[PDB]
């Protein structure tokens, strides 16, 4: 081992564009070069662009992670940016699922 | 060389106050409706109520007197 010295679709890079909430501190993460319609971030209806209804149709090439969360606001908002952040490898991108009880609001699909 | 724009934009938007946080937030929501975001564009005043004041005292600029006119159609 050598010593320690003493002296020494492509995705875009980018912030997200429109922050859920006031302190929300900017990072720098994986990011889709167009906005993805509201349609086409659900995974139950088949929309315009695809016809997929589940995992299944997509076809993933990596494994899911799936949220099962009651309501969708900026909590998990913040469990989002640390999965996109410019850092994390963009190949080992795991596609998140949020499996939610109620039907999200415009701000929370806006933000993601 | 995008990288130095990156760290450009970066200490740019670390720097950045809570004061151009509220003004963004406010104007992303005026383009998403539609409105112009020019015209939003703060209140360094202290205001009180003088009841009945001594006839001495002097009158300020941006002063409002309280008026009890008589009745017009009277
Ligand atoms: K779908
Ligand atoms: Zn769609």
């Amino acid at each position: 081992i050598a010593p320690v010295l003493e002296l020494a679709v492509e995705y875009v890079k980018g912030y997200p564009p429109n922050s859920p909430y006031i302190g929300s501190s900017p990072t720098l993460c994986h990011l889709l070069p167009v906005k993805a319609p509201f349609c086409c971030l659900r995974l139950d209806k088949g929309c315009k662009h695809n016809s997929y209804e589940d995992a299944k149709a997509y076809g993933f090439k990596n494994k899911l992670i799936i949220v099962s969360a009651e309501t969708a606001g900026n909590g998990l908002y913040n469990f989002i940016v640390p999965l996109r952040a410019y850092y994390r490898s963009r190949k080992e991108l795991n596609p998140i699922v949020l499996l939610l009880d109620n039907k999200p609001d415009h701000h929370f699909l806006e933000a993601i | 060389a995008a990288a130095e724009w990156i760290s450009q934009q970066r200490l740019s938007l670390y720097r950045r106050s809570e004061r151009q946080e509220l003004s963004e937030l406010v104007k992303n929501r005026m383009k998403h409706l539609g409105l112009p975001t020019t015209g939003y564009d703060h209140q360094n005043t202290l205001s009180y109520v003088l009841i009945n004041p001594p006839p001495d005292t002097r009158l300020e600029p941006s002063d409002i007197v309280y008026l009890i006119r008589s009745d017009p159609l009277a």
